[PDB]
RNA sequence: GUCCUUUGGACAAUGGUAGGAGAGCGUUCUAAGGGCGUUGAAGCAUGAUCGUAAGGACAUGUGGAGCGCUUAGAAGUGAG
RNA sequence: ACCGAUAGUGAACAGUACCGUGAGGGAAAGGUGAAAAGCACCCCGGAAGGGGAGUGAAAUAGAACCUGAAACCGUGUGCUUACAAGUAGUCAGAGCCCGUUAAUGGGUGAUGGCGUGCCUUUUGUAGAAUGAACCGGCGAGUUACGAUUUGAUGCAAGGUU
């Protein structure tokens, strides 16, 4: 209930290993366009 | 080719040419120390000296004079409140070999 | 070349907003600001301004090119923390951080 | 008059945090935990000093023991004949030539063994 | 004499002992005291007699 | 003055044929002990793998002394609750004698990551044949 | 320490809690004598230096006006 | 031979903020520069904030303004790490990277040996007995008057106000 002895940094930033943001696609636009989220609706500076 | 002599309280295998590091002896910089108790004369002809081999000096010239690297001692005991801390350096003398004899 | 900007007291807790520097980080400018229109994250904005007036030092105050440059760095580092309490059940009180961050990124030629 | 306590704690604290180089995470920055580390090395190395030279006689013992069996002989009669027979070379000697000069190290063996 | 090189006889003074200052000194912790009891306490002892 | 060899870096191990046809098992493990530790070499450090590969080829002639058959049971725990197992020395000779012997060689070995390594170097076979002929295996003879 | 005392050749000795005895290291302030400092004081940071210990220097960077040493004296004189 | 901003008055800017029905209790908080010359102007931006340029001996002296330690949080990089059992050090020791108060040089470290923190209290504590989250500051044999016993110094059948 609780924590018997404290974190250190190292355990912390190893538990942070897969606390991350995912990439966003990368995919260029197929009608017109640049790289983007892959296969989307994309219109950010294209016409999907 | 190469020699067993036994200096300060130790015994260094040696050979014409070659640097050494020795307990203090009394010289001063620059002179020839000449080496008495000779064990082992490993050449071309090999002399075993069971105790001496009777002859067999070892010539050498002393170059730097010095003491060494130091080293902190310190004890101590765990509940009770006593600790000691002191240094100590250990001489040398530092020598280059120029004969094996025997 | 180097060129940057820097962004002063952005009221975001750093742990948050160095969650979306580590995308940007060593990519080329357009990659760069792409990127940070895809993610919804509340500090995309924050960071895609400072970026853009990294670029624009870049080109101004340096005169050179835009389409050559690439992201050399980004960091966020600790400000100031304002300190506030939320009252509790037994009439008792806790306490409350309100961080913030300072925000850097330096575009770069790849050369002097 | 009123002293301050000033530049003096940290001289003596900041001695210790350096002398704790190399240590493990907080081992290696905060003054009580490096303290402790680097009273407990100190007397490791006493400790230690004495152990070496221990350390290495059992190595020049078991290395010469292998010498001696090529020769088809024991370590222990091997330095018990050499006692007999007067010769004073040494654990270490004796390791080093054997390691070396093979051709010293088997008429030493002849040595020893005759004296028997 | 001189007013900027100037000695007491030989044994004329001594520094005082300070208690309470560390454990080379031979008195820290305790102080000379020992361990508990009415001596080891403030104000404490008994009275002469 | 510290003219000692220890450097062992740069070795050069060989190989070895040791055959187990009436011979104890104890003793024949002993000995091949020594062999994989690198104790009969004039170079030997304990903190770099001196020492070299040893191949037992008979693992069937193997021959224990007394009632060692019957008893000698061989012990293992799953981890799991009542899961003790269990198996007698002579029926573990009869099937997987390879194991029996490397078993036992591998519990006289020291149990640090370089010993879990020398135990590496060790090859065994029920029957007399062998595959390692490009490498050039010797024969060598118990000297007990 | 010991004693022939050539204080060196030896005869030695040298684990330690309550606790007794001795000798020292640093801090702030005062007197006297000599010093240093915008061509850069104190403080801060780094170094592979010195002393038997507590501790002392010097070089470099930062800092921008004060601060050492020698002999003596007096204490709000040392923290896990 | 008093203190120098946790000191010295509670109070260097207050019997105030605040707390209490009331009697009453009671803080934290000094420092740009010699002189405001306290950043005209352009660029990004809604702004804040920044980048140049300028003033200055000096803007990592820009008002959160003398210096600016540690805990704690980051970015980069030389060596090392995904078969491994641990008070994390010490002694030995390859391999790789360096070059100093140049000296029996420095960094890291495959692999081997040995090894149950500190303080307090106890016959006896790794103890599953106490205490400490970490770092910084502050925090405990003193003075006055008497008495006894040592050391020093002057005079001595006297010595001292």
């Amino acid at each position: 209930a609780v924590p018997k002895r404290r974190t250190s940094k190292t355990r912390k930033n190893k538990r942070r290993t897969h606390f991350k943001i995912s990439v966003p696609g990368m995919t260029e636009c197929p009608n017109c366009g640049e790289y983007k989220l892959s296969h989307r609706v994309c219109k950010n500076c294209g016409s999907y | 080719m190469f020699a067993i002599i036994e200096t300060g309280g130790k015994q260094i295998k040696v050979e014409e040419g070659q640097e050494i590091f020795v307990e203090k002896l009394d010289v001063n910089e620059g002179d020839t120390f000449t080496f008495d108790k000779v064990l082992f004369v490993g050449g071309d002809s090999v002399k075993v000296g069971a105790p001496t081999v009777e002859g067999a000096t070892v010539t050498a010239t002393v170059n730097k004079q010095g003491r060494g690297k130091k080293i902190t001692v310190f004890t101590y005991k765990r509940r009770k409140n006593s600790k000691r801390k002191k240094g100590h350096r250990q001489p040398y003398t530092k020598l280059t070999i120029d004969k094996i004899n025997a | 070349m180097e060129a940057k900007a820097v962004a002063r007291t952005i009221r975001i807790a750093p742990r948050k907003v160095r969650l979306v520097l580590d995308l940007i980080r060593g990519k080329n400018a357009a990659e760069a600001i792409a990127i940070l229109k895809l993610t919804n994250k509340a500090s995309s904005p924050v960071i895609e301004k400072v970026l853009m007036s990294a670029l624009a030092n870049a080109e101004h105050n340096y005169d050179m090119n835009t389409d050559e440059l690439v992201v050399k760095e980004a960091y966020a580092n600790e400000g100031p923390t304002l300190k506030r309490f939320r009252p509790r059940a037994q009439g008792r009180a806790s306490a409350i951080n309100k961080r913030t961050s300072h925000i850097t990124i330096v575009v770069s030629d790849g050369k002097e | 008059p009123r002293v301050k306590g000033g530049t003096v704690t940290r001289a003596r604290r900041k001695k210790t945090i350096k002398l704790a180089k190399g240590y493990f995470g907080s081992k290696h920055t905060l003054y009580k935990v490096a303290k402790q580390q680097v009273m407990k090395s100190g007397q490791y190395a006493f400790r230690d000093r004495r152990q070496r030279k221990r350390d290495f006689r059992k190595l020049w013992i078991t290395r010469i023991n292998a010498a001696a069996r090529q020769h088809e002989m024991s370590y222990s009669r091997l330095m018990n004949g050499l006692k007999k027979a007067g010769i004073d070379i040494n654990r270490k000697m004796l390791s080093e030539i054997a390691i070396s000069d093979e051709k010293a190290f088997a008429q030493l063996v002849t040595k020893a063994k005759d004296a028997l | 004499m001189k007013l900027h090189e100037l000695k007491p006889a030989e044994g004329s003074r001594k520094e005082r002992n300070r208690v309470g200052r560390g454990v080379a000194t031979g008195n820290g912790k305790t102080s000379g005291r020992g361990h508990k009891g009415q001596k080891a306490r403030s104000g404490g002892g008994v009275r002469p007699g | 003055m510290q003219t000692f060899m220890a450097n062992e870096s740069n070795i050069e191990r060989k190989w070895y044929v040791i055959d187990a046809e009436g011979q104890t098992l104890g003793r024949l493990s002993s000995e091949v002990a020594s062999i994989l530790r690198g104790k009969n070499k004039v170079t030997y450090t304990p903190h770099v793998d001196t020492g070299d590969y040893v191949i037992v080829i008979n693992a069937s002639k193997i021959e224990f002394t007394g009632n060692k058959e019957t008893d000698k049971v061989y012990y293992r725990h799953s981890n799991h609750p009542g899961g003790i197992k269990s198996i007698t020395a002579g029926e573990l000779r009869r099937t997987n004698p390879e194991r029996l012997i490397e078993n036992s060689i591998k519990g006289m070995l020291p149990s640090t990551r370089l010993g879990e390594k020398q135990g590496k170097k060790l090859f065994v076979y029920g029957g007399a044949e062998h595959p390692h002929a490009a490498q050039q295996p010797e024969n060598y003879e118990l000297r007990g």
